[PDB]
RNA sequence: CUAAGCCGCCCGGUGGAUGGCUCGGCUCGGGGCGCCGACGAAGGGCGUGGCAAGCUGCGAUAAGCCCCG
RNA sequence: ACCGAUAGCGAACUAGUACCGUGAGGGAAAGCUGAAAAGCACCCCGGGAGGGGGGUGAAAAGAGCCUGAAACCGGGCGGCGAUAGGAGGGUGCGGCCCGAAAGGAAUGAGCCUCCCCGAAGGAAACCGCGGCGACGCGGGAGUACGAGGGGAGGGGACCGGGGUUGCACCGUCCGUCUUGAAACACGGGGCAGGGAGUUCGCGGCCGUGGCGAGGUUAAGGGGGUUAAGCCCCGUAGCCGCAGGGAAACCGACAUGCCCGCAGCCGGGCUUAUGCCCGGUGAGGGGCGGGGUGCGAAAGCGCCCGGAGUCACGGCCGCGAG
RNA sequence: CAAACUCCGAACCCACCGCCGCCGUAGAUGGGGGGAGUAGGGUGGCGGUGUAAGCCGUCCACCGAGAGGGGAACAACCCAG
RNA sequence: CGGCCGCCGAGACCCCGGCGCACGGACCGAUUGGUCCGUGAUCGGGUAGGCGGGCGUGCCGGUGGCGUAGAAGCCGGGCC
């Protein structure tokens, strides 16, 4: 259960950033390729030009607060990702 | 009093790096390493080049749960992966021709971690 | 699942109706108490109350918690939010979440509030 | 990194703070003397913490020469040597000389020790040595200059 | 449609808590300034305002007198 | 990063004042109308103080003046109220009363009727038999029922909650020393404010962070700034790197060997996890060897194969009230 | 006849070994470090003492530091934590 | 007094639902953690005392805001 409660442009860096809510009762917090796997396939994305960022939950809420970008080409994602967010979501 | 773990979220990151990669390919290293790393800071191990040099052979694929020191001197060409290393440390061991890498890039490059030896 | 949620829904409005209120003993005995109701644990050695003997009022315990699944949520199922702007109240998920204005919101800033509620199909749990 | 509360924050109302009975914590009875009293002289109320954790604590030992005679005689080891030649040549301390390596210890040890090893061999120039520091000088081909 | 009496709410009295305010305190690295008196000091007593009791300021020229700015 | 009128100097104010003691000396309480006095003209009553009208003001905030809490007192309303006994309460419900909002609810309340499933538990009518008897055994039957979980129909405004009181059962107040508190053991008329593990120095330990065979500055100096914030320098000093001995003084494993956890490697079983066998094994343990003190010597004590140092926070010990 | 006698001598207790049982790699036995409180106990059975009450030890069951259901109320008795 | 029959009677024992805790596991957090699953006949009284988390108050550095269309404070109520 995703519900995305924002979307933002940046041409100036060439990337959608999406703050989205997910919510879970009962169920653990989803794993990491679950979310990009579901985002990627509902919002029409190019998996390998997009992370997720973070995912946070707080306390007692089964509601996690997800935040992911979708780059517009590998170069861009080279260029401005880092290293380390880069082998975390296995893009390289 | 109760254990606060490391600071660090770098260092946090890393140790729960090292437990999925341990899930992902059934292995125990990555998880040793992951419990050895979240020791308590006073007793976090320190490694010196000379223990290197002496528990250690040709082309072998060293990882250290903590600091290494370079007290000593060193011959032999070792791939040493650690925390944190010391500038006469790092200097010797690439004088020696080893490398002085991270244990990121240590996974990286043995996702399955054969042959690596754990030295404390 | 919502049968799951009405059934925890039915069992915590049933425990909290048979919990008591839990109170410092002696309050009803002295004006300094009974003007200020709360709750104090008895430490003393010869306490009735810290005895537990029947026939006392009880003490709190972890067993009168609600159920996890709708612990704190608003008796009609939602959550409550408390806003204090537009900009806050238009964060708030219409499906789940409810809106509270906050007390010290003038009349002036809860008629666009309210307006903008309507508009989007928000509750509001305290409209005017 | 990490900051905590006080202990007394919790203790606010604990109606002891942790002391036991209301009659303890009261003064230089509760502590059976003042300071170091009690230590086994006179009184031996703690004559025995004295005679387990603090011996020597009563009674005299041998004497000490006055400080305006006593010369500190600094020492070395080849271990130390070998491993910070580097250093030593950086600060001078030692240079070649033709063919034979030579180090001039004499700026910051009057004592040559002879503890690990020495393999490459050097001549050190020094005014104090032990035998056993001879010995492996002079197995491993190096000297020792007697300055 | 019970007399006194008991508990709860509202109104009123008594009282002066809370809240807000502050020309007053407290503490400081740095900077400034540091003795008065027989040419009669400091501290006091007594007087002094049209209506003037206290404080403050002045001294029979007495909440003041004169001169340059 | 001090206090905000019981705080902060004793004194925010006619405060070292009023006042106490022969005398040395001791020493309080006391801040706030309003934007503007616009500080209530005129009428009725009263000996007056004042009361009622009427005016000013956004608001009496009316000088007995910003807000006006609690204790206490008077009146109004709801409940009980002159045959009833327990520290003044606890569990459940009934009578009377309140019930706009913030709780549910006309997208349907209390309520009425019907249907399905159902844990632990669990009858009886009737039939047959055993027992002197209370009664029991087999069938009925694990049936009727059963906490709770679902569905349908009818009706159309309450339910939750609150004040008081009644009934049934239970309940000898709070803090404290004490083996033992309801105590004929001590502190307990009511309310409001105030009130008790603080600071430094030394030391042990832990949580975390930096550097690392090195660690760190002290006093002080320069740059810059509204400023004491910020930047750089400063090796004096302290701890560590070598210990033994009263002292003179002497002066050590950068691994010779064994055992071995985790990890790694090979094999067998197991769906997998996992288990077992065999090697290698950092850290760990044990030998061997070494420095020094005592010894004629043997032999023992301490030490020896490199981890320390600085900082922030916390616990504790000792000395200061 | 014997507490200050033993030609004899139990129940019972203790030490060690094998096994059953239980605990232990989700880390026991053991070791190191930090912080305590406790130096008036009571009832109950047993032993010495005393006319007895009591005094002094011992056993670790209950109160101390323990609710609920009973003994009419009960610290200690029964069920029960 | 020697036996028996049936009932009544706790928070004990059994069952359904909920909470926390201890241990292990998966997934996820830019400073101690968070969600979910598995085991608990062998977890749930408690004085002295030890340990972990959380609630409240004044002020400072940031960050996001409310208020004369009515702040703080106070009085009676609803919800968590």
């Amino acid at each position: 259960e995703i519900r995305i409660k924002e979307i933002k442009e940046n041409k100036l860096i060439g990337r959608k950033e999406i703050y989205f809510e997910i919510y879970h009762p009962g169920e653990p917090t989803p794993s990491r390729k679950d979310v990009k796997g579901k985002l990627v396939a509902m919002l029409d994305l190019n998996p390998e030009t997009t992370v997720i960022q973070y995912i946070r939950s707080y306390f007692g809420s089964y509601i996690s607060k997800g935040y992911a970008k979708a780059y517009d080409s590998k170069e861009r994602m080279l260029y401005i990702e880092p290293e380390y967010i880069l082998i975390r979501d296995g893009l390289i | 009093m109760k254990r606060t773990g490391p600071t660090d979220p770098n260092l946090r990151r890393l140790i729960r790096y090292l437990r999925k990669k341990s899930n992902e390919y059934g292995v125990k290293i990555w998880k040793d390493v992951a419990w050895r790393l979240e020791r308590p800071r006073r007793q976090r191990a320190e490694v010196n080049v000379s223990k290197i040099n002496r528990y250690a052979n040709d082309g072998e694929m060293i990882v250290v749960p903590g600091s290494v020191l370079g007290a000593g001197k060193l011959e032999k060409k070792v791939i040493v992966a650690a925390w944190k290393f010391s500038e006469t440390a790092r200097r010797k061991i690439i004088e020696a021709g080893g490398e002085a890498i991270t244990i990121e890039e240590l996974i990286e490059r043995n996702p399955t971690g054969s042959g690596v030896r754990i030295m404390e | 699942d919502e049968k799951e949620f009405k059934r925890l829904l039915r069992v915590r409005a049933r425990l909290k109706r048979k919990k008591p209120r839990f109170l410092r003993q002696e309050w009803w005995r002295y004006p300094k108490f009974k003007n200020d109701p709360k709750w104090r644990r008895p430490k003393g050695i010869d306490s009735k109350m810290r005895l537990k003997l029947k026939g006392k009022p009880r003490s709190p315990s972890i067993g009168w918690s609600s159920p996890k699944l709708v612990r704190g949520l608003h008796p009609s199922g939602y959550e409550e939010v408390l806003v204090h702007n537009v900009k806050e109240l238009e964060a708030l998920d219409p499906k789940r979440q409810a809106a509270r204005i906050a007390h010290t919101v003038g009349k002036k800033k809860r008629i666009e509030i309210i307006k903008r509620a309507e508009e989007l199909g928000i509750k509001v749990l305290n409209p005017r | 990194m990490i900051r905590r509360r006080k202990k007394v924050r919790k203790l606010r109302g604990s109606h002891t703070h942790g002391w036991g009975c209301k009659k303890k914590h009261r003064g230089g009875g509760s502590k059976g003397g003042r300071g170091m009293a009690g230590t086994g002289k006179r009184n031996k109320s703690k004559w025995t913490w004295t005679i387990k954790y603090a011996p020597d604590h009563l009674g005299k030992r041998g004497f000490s020469r006055p400080p305006e005679v006593q010369r500190e005689v600094r020492v070395v080891n080849l271990k130390f040597i070998d491993e910070h030649l580097d250093e030593l040549m950086q600060m001078g301390i030692a240079y070649e000389e033709g063919g034979k390596i030579i180090v001039d210890v004499t700026q910051f040890a009057d004592k040559v020790l002879g503890t690990g090893k020495l393999t490459r061999p050097l001549v050190i120039k020094a005014r104090a040595f032990s035998p056993k520091a001879e010995e492996k000088i002079k197995a491993a081909g190096g000297e020792a200059v007697l300055v």
